[PDB]
């Protein structure tokens, strides 16, 4: 699901929530943050 | 408030700390003036704890009480085939406790003590912390720490635990190849690229293929040799000179740790010198039985002694390209890590492998991982 998306799409999801991935070097970092934040949004 | 967050390369043989300020990273010299610090711990006979240069430099008849290479054990179980292999070449005692490898050493006073790998790495982190605090003129409480890409969850957690024991909140664990790429600003450029990180450290060799997609990395393929590094080149030179000295004097110095230590120190310096000179003179006053040692090493001889080891670095690179089905030409950036990458023959092998493409340059390869860590710490 998440792991299949492009980085631009992961960033799109986070931007739409007004959330930022601070000091997130790798795609896994974006995947992990979206999973943790998903029940909020 | 997390204060000034520093970047720390907690390395197998050497460690490095930097801080981001005024648009760049300052790699911080230790109190002996060195921008890298041996990942070493030892004890004086009187029971004083030495960490870093003092620990590595301390001449001893008892090598079994100097601790190093704890990174080889950190986060691993006793039954890990990697541990069972590694303990065979480590001079200090490693014992099972709590299904885990512990390190047993004499600490002075006819007392021994057993330490978890992460307690040894906490001591190294303490020294790097102190290094940073002396430069910054304030306490440091938070850090970004690097690990090898192949580290598992337990190994990453044990690294964080080393940080906790040292009084550091490790805010991010980041992979070494990614850190080196960040150092060179490769995340700030547009487009999709393939990055090959060629990392020949003091003790380990790591090749990592990274992609970048919209400023974000992915570690796609890794290979290397965990028992190939700069110390192996030094050992080839050691063997050459021990053999030469025995041929010349009839004296076999191998049983004599203090003489061996003295030679190893001078060989490390000679090796570094041969990256920029064609000859290096190794001179030790009172080397053995009060007799002096004086010999020269040419770059050609250095190359001859290590040619198989140098060439062996190209196989993992081929394996990573094959695994990813990438042409040589698909590699957009080559990032070199480790001072062994300054060895002219290693530069030439890499250049020839990649059809004359020039690697990234501008950052000391011994410092690049810390540099990247410090960049990432700079946004926290
Ligand atoms: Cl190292
Ligand atoms: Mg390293």
């Amino acid at each position: 699901d998440l792991r299949k998306m492009r980085v631009a799409e992961l960033k799109q999801i986070l931007h739409s929530w007004g959330e930022e991935c601070r000091a997130c070097a790798e795609k896994t970092d974006y995947v992990n943050l979206i999973q943790e934040l998903a029940p909020k949004y | 408030d997390v204060g000034t967050v520093v970047g720390i390369d907690l390395g197998t043989t050497y460690s490095c700390v930097g801080v981001f300020k005024n648009g760049r990273v300052e790699i911080i010299a230790n109190d002996q003036g060195n921008r890298i610090t041996p990942s070493y711990v030892a004890f004086t006979p009187e029971g004083e704890r030495l960490i870093g240069d003092a620990a590595k430099n301390q001449l001893t008849s008892n090598p079994e009480n100097t601790v190093f290479d704890a990174k080889r054990l950190i986060g691993r179980t006793w039954n890990d085939p990697s541990v069972q292999q590694d303990i065979k070449f480590l001079p200090f005692k490693v014992v099972e406790k709590k299904t885990k490898p512990y390190i047993q050493v004499d600490i002075g006073g006819g007392q021994t003590k057993t330490f978890a790998p992460e307690e040894i790495s906490a001591m190294v982190l303490t020294k790097m912390k102190e290094t940073a605090e002396a430069y910054l003129g304030k306490k440091v409480t938070h850090a970004v720490v690097t690990v090898p890409a192949y580290f598992n969850d337990a190994q990453r957690q044990a690294t964080k635990d080393a940080g906790t024991i040292a009084g550091l909140n490790v805010m991010r664990i980041i992979n070494e190849p990614t850190a080196a790429a960040i150092a060179y600003g490769l995340d700030k450029r547009e487009g999709e690229k393939n990055i090959l990180v060629f990392d020949l450290g003091g003790g380990t060799f790591d090749v990592s293929l990274l992609t970048i997609d919209n400023g974000v990395f992915e570690v796609v393929a890794t290979n290397g040799d965990t028992h190939l590094g700069g110390e192996d080149f030094d050992q080839r030179v050691m063997e050459h000179f021990i053999k030469l000295y025995k041929k010349k004097t009839g004296k076999d110095v191998r049983k004599d740790n203090r003489a061996v230590q003295k030679l190893r120190r001078e060989v490390e310096k000679a090796k570094r010198a041969l990256s920029s000179q064609h000859q290096a003179r190794i001179e030790i006053e009172s080397f053995y039985e009060g007799e002096d040692f004086s010999e020269t090493l040419t770059r050609a001889k250095f190359e001859e002694l290590n040619m198989d080891l140098f060439r062996s670095t190209m196989k993992p690179v081929q394996k990573v390209l094959e695994d990813s089905d990438l042409k040589k030409s698909d590699i957009d950036e080559i990032v070199l890590v480790g001072g062994s990458t300054r060895i002219p023959k290693i530069q030439q092998l890499v250049k020839e492998f990649f059809n004359g493409k020039e690697p990234s340059r501008g950052i000391n390869p011994d410092e690049a991982v810390a540099y990247g860590a410090a960049v990432q710490a700079g946004v926290l």
